[PDB]
RNA sequence: UAUUCCUCAAUGACCGAUAGCGUACAAGUACCGUGAGGGAAAGGUGAAAAGAACCCUAUGACGGGAGUGCAAUAGAGAACCUGAGAUCCGAUGCGAACAAUCAGUCGAAGGAGUAGUCAAGCGCACUCACUCUAACGGCGUACCUUUUGCAUGAUGGGUCAGC
């Protein structure tokens, strides 16, 4: 019923470029992949996208009714905050105005159509295309599961 | 080339027609601009101005 | 008149019988109403009351297009002179003209083309 | 030296364009402990250690 | 003038011309006398239009428009320009019989 | 090291510009550094011939 | 570098102190207009 | 007859939070100075606190539901009625990496989205239909002040809101 699903997460203590800077990177992906993703990035916003993803698809599985195993990112953005005015102080007698930033991040995640996983499901088989940026974002990696083996034979 | 021939004519466009020109090595050419005629041209580096 | 078919539908006259701004469109009900009724009778004339607001004249096209003038302070002249370009209009959107003469076959012995033999 | 003008908005976004993040080509996870992780990382061995 | 009757006019145009009212003040005055004056400058970019036109039409049979023009100012044909020129465009029968009566009323020199 | 230029002196009052190239044009006319102007940038690992260079010795057998 | 202020709690009782304020004719006027304005802290 | 450190009552073509006293709010306070002295900022949830029990995801609810309430972006901890602009981040349509300039104006191929009218046979052509974008062509050296005269490489202005 309910097409679109958001979560909100306010007062974050970092400034919204550089939150912007992660935000944008997993802009229409599928769910389990930017998850995935931002465990690799090495950023400091990385763990606060994956906290308002995370809440996103835990809102649309238990208050609306939606699959999780289907749930897209339609949007992700920044806003601004509160932010406290400190004083720079220079040599010479002389000081500036120095800003501590705050933010805040919204995710509004969908259910992907029939129509885009076949379009998944085209983009999966092997290709020497190039991808535009949104068939990239699509199909951002390839996932590979390994098991740990003692003693194998070599080295 | 200019399409300026034709009674439909715009100028914002490009309809002009396709000139073949042949035998363009028997040119004329009047009086003594075979050695007082130049073609000069700057390649951009000072002092390189080339005839 | 739009190929003799008459565009113009509704005239609503709104007015308010208490304001003073009303003068003009009351004395124009008593003097030039009734002559326009009598030369329009393909045309509906209505005539609303609001007391406490300013008066204007509504019209009402076959194109579902409406046309608002207020006629607040005015003379009866004024009004009428409003009411006759209320009539006298198709109801099109007031923008700029883009051509002055308006054709579907541009040409009766053919546009002239590169293959045009005399 | 002192900006001569104010940079615009065209500018600034014409400036941070090739900056921005692109994702990664390989992710690998373990099958047994479930870490998410680049290749060449270590996080299990196997039994009978 | 009006603040939201200038930020009307400024609809459309690139950069902060088209938010802030200093900006936006000195670009729309501009606007409206490039619009004056472009009143006065499309009457003749119209009618060079109108001699490129029948002249190209004309010099096909080999009539100039100069002499063209006057054969058919002899011969007290007043059909102007602008209707010459959509003659020329769309009717080129009806244009070729004028170029023929022009040219039995003024050969000109040459 | 790239253009064997001298540089500045290492003494006699001499701030910060001991190794730099000086001028890099006139003023005003023209107003712009000439192309092909001498500056700092990646020197060398490029393509280089050498030529009239003499052949002493042969080794047939091990291709020398 | 050496500043200006180098304090010393009797110098500055000794010079704004309420009874150096009341010992002269001027000190007199500035402990009224200081009452008259109203301030919290009349003296020193 | 003169004045108001004071008291009581009344009035205003006096002001209405950058206004009115410096102070509508614990102000001659905070803060600056050795000292005399200088001297701010900051009003409003709702009729009534009924100020969000309980569930889910995070270290943590200020989030998503549930509930109270006419209304919940009416959800605050010296601040929540209305909620403009500069400014920041997104979405949809068109232009955009072989073409230069006070960034517009006059024409304009194409692309995209959407309406209505009714006589005749329930189609189809009519409303130059309407809205957004604009490949390409012609033309075009900001504003103010001061001057005999400024695109001027003369002055002034980062932008917005209030005064
Ligand atoms: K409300
Ligand atoms: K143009
Ligand atoms: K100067
Ligand atoms: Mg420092
Ligand atoms: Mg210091
Ligand atoms: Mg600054
Ligand atoms: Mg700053
Ligand atoms: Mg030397
Ligand atoms: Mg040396
Ligand atoms: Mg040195
Ligand atoms: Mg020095
Ligand atoms: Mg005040
Ligand atoms: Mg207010
Ligand atoms: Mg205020
Ligand atoms: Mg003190
Ligand atoms: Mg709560
Ligand atoms: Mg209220
Ligand atoms: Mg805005
Ligand atoms: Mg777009
Ligand atoms: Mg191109
Ligand atoms: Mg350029
Ligand atoms: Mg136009
Ligand atoms: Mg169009
Ligand atoms: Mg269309
Ligand atoms: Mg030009
Ligand atoms: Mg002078
Ligand atoms: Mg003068
Ligand atoms: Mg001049
Ligand atoms: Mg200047
Ligand atoms: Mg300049
Ligand atoms: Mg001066
Ligand atoms: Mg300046
Ligand atoms: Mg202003
Ligand atoms: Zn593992």
């Amino acid at each position: 019923k309910r097409k679109k699903v958001q979560a909100v997460l306010k007062a974050i203590k970092q400034s919204p470029k550089k939150v912007n800077l992660v935000a944008a990177l997993v802009r229409g992906m599928r769910v389990e992949d930017a998850l995935m993703q931002l465990q690799v990035t090495v950023k400091r916003a990385s763990h606060t996208v994956y906290r308002v993803i995370h809440a996103a698809r835990a809102n649309a599985s238990h208050n609306h009714g939606l699959d999780p195993d289907r749930l897209i990112i339609a949007e992700a953005f920044v806003g601004k905050g509160l932010f406290k005015k400190r004083i720079s102080i220079h040599g010479k007698g002389k000081c500036g105005l120095m800003i501590r930033p705050e933010c805040r991040l919204t995710v509004i995640v969908r259910e992907t159509t029939p129509e885009e996983e076949a379009e998944i499901a085209r983009l999966k088989v092997h290709n020497f295309k190039k991808l535009t940026k949104r068939e990239r974002r699509l199909n951002p990696h390839k996932l590979i599961e390994t098991t740990p083996i003692w003693n194998r034979r070599g080295t | 080339l200019q399409a300026k021939d034709k009674p439909t004519y715009c100028p914002n466009r490009d309809d002009g027609d396709i000139c073949i020109v042949l035998n363009a090595k028997d040119i004329g050419i009047t009086g003594r601009k075979l050695t007082d005629k130049f073609y000069r041209w700057h390649t951009g580096y000072v002092g390189h101005l080339k005839e | 008149a739009l190929r003799g078919v008459w565009q113009l539908q509704k005239l609503v006259v709104s007015y308010c019988n208490w304001g003073g701004s009303s003068r003009g469109i009351r004395a124009f009900m008593e003097s030039e109403l009734p002559a326009l009724i009598e030369k329009n009778p393909q045309l509906e004339v209505v005539t609303e009351l609001s007391r406490g607001q300013h008066p204007y004249l509504k019209g009402i096209y076959r194109n579902r297009n409406e046309r608002v003038v207020c006629v607040k302070n005015m003379d009866p002249d004024q009004v009428l002179l409003n009411a006759t370009r209320l009539r006298n209009s198709l109801g099109r959107k007031v923008v700029k003209l883009r051509t002055r003469h308006v054709t579907k076959h541009p040409s009766v012995q053919g546009t002239w083309t590169t293959a045009v033999k005399f | 030296a002192v900006p001569k003008k104010k940079v615009s908005k065209h500018k600034r976004g014409i400036r941070n364009g090739p900056k921005a993040l692109k994702p990664v080509p390989v992710i690998i996870r373990c099958r047994s402990c479930g870490r998410v992780k680049l290749p060449h990382f270590f996080c299990c061995s196997g039994e009978r250690g | 003038m009006n603040k939201k009757e200038i930020f009307k006019l400024a609809k459309g145009f690139r950069g902060r011309a088209k938010n802030c009212i200093r900006i936006a003040r000195e670009r729309v005055e501009k606007a409206l006398q490039y619009s004056y004056r472009d009143r006065r400058n499309k009457k003749r970019e119209m009618r060079g239009l109108w001699i490129e036109r029948i002249n190209a039409g004309s010099r096909q049979h080999g009539v100039n428009y100069g002499n063209f023009i006057h054969g058919l100012m002899k011969e007290n044909i007043q059909l102007n320009r602008k209707v010459l020129s959509e003659l020329s465009m769309h009717e080129p029968y009806s244009f070729k019989a004028l170029v023929d009566v022009s040219r039995n009323s003024f050969p000109g020199n040459k | 090291k790239r253009w064997k230029f001298k540089g500045g002196p290492a003494s006699h009052g001499c701030s910060k510009a001991h190794r730099k190239g000086g001028s890099t044009g006139q003023r005003d006319d023209p107003g712009k550094v000439f192309k092909g102007r001498k500056m700092p940038g990646h020197m060398g690992a490029a393509q280089r011939t050498v030529k009239n260079v003499w052949v002493y010795k042969i080794d047939p057998a091990r291709n020398l | 570098p050496k500043r200006t202020f180098q304090p010393s709690t009797i110098r500055r009782k000794r010079n704004h102190g309420f009874f150096a304020r009341k010992a002269t004719k001027g000190g007199r006027r500035v402990i009224a207009r200081r009452i008259a304005k109203g301030r919290h802290r009349v003296t020193a």
